[PDB]
């Protein structure tokens, strides 16, 4: 029920602190086989700071329900069997290739 | 201009990303 | 204290705050030199002390033989080297470097 380039609200601190206080929007970037086979998502943060770097991508979504800046430099793998999450929106098609090409630019040997 | 060119040119000119880690420090479930 | 792609570091993976736990764990660095130098972050895959279990596991082999275990390619993480204790320990053998990156691309490759 989760696919690549979905935007989820995820509880990023479920066991500590105030209840449902760190529930943030995250862009899923791993693919369908990876999600279904591992039950982890790879996510980039959608942040409320302004655009500052060429690595930043302004978020555009299909339903307009989430706004912010995708920081492509920070990535994490989250276990969705252990965290509450909710599908909220999804990335516009015309940004998807930019996302994957930014990531590849961090991985290709210098 | 392609985004990979723009990123590469940014870093090769001496541009720096200076953010701290975003607010996802905690590990739960199978996360290691 | 300078780091390159495919180095193996011991890095404090614990939260920076409200923590007593400060042990370091071995991690493989997978982002490239341009982004390490430009951001002070490493993208790492953790090394874990089991045998091969999962299809996503890659057996670690290093140049100096100092670290052993399984590379867990699922659990990628961006870490700020300015915020955490870390220590260079070894380097991935050259013959595994393309396999690592191919495994990572496998998880990002989109579908219709």
């Amino acid at each position: 029920n989760i696919k690549q380039f979905d935007i989820l609200y995820i509880d990023l601190n479920p066991t500590r602190g105030r209840e449902k206080h760190n529930v943030r929007p995250c862009l899923v970037i791993n693919n369908q086989m990876s999600i279904d086979g591992t039950n982890f998502v790879w996510v980039l943060p959608i942040t409320t700071r302004g655009l500052r770097y060429p690595t930043d991508i302004q978020l555009k979504t299909k339903k307009g329900l989430v706004s912010g800046v995708i920081d492509t430099v920070q990535i994490r793998a989250l276990d969705l069997k252990a965290r509450q999450y909710n599908y909220k929106d999804e990335l516009q098609d015309n940004l998807k290739n930019d996302i994957l090409k930014a990531i590849k630019t961090y991985l290709k040997p210098t | 201009k392609s985004i990979e060119d723009r990123i590469k040119n940014f870093f090769q000119s001496g541009g720096k990303y200076t953010e701290l880690e975003v607010d996802w420090e905690e590990r739960v479930g199978r996360e290691i």
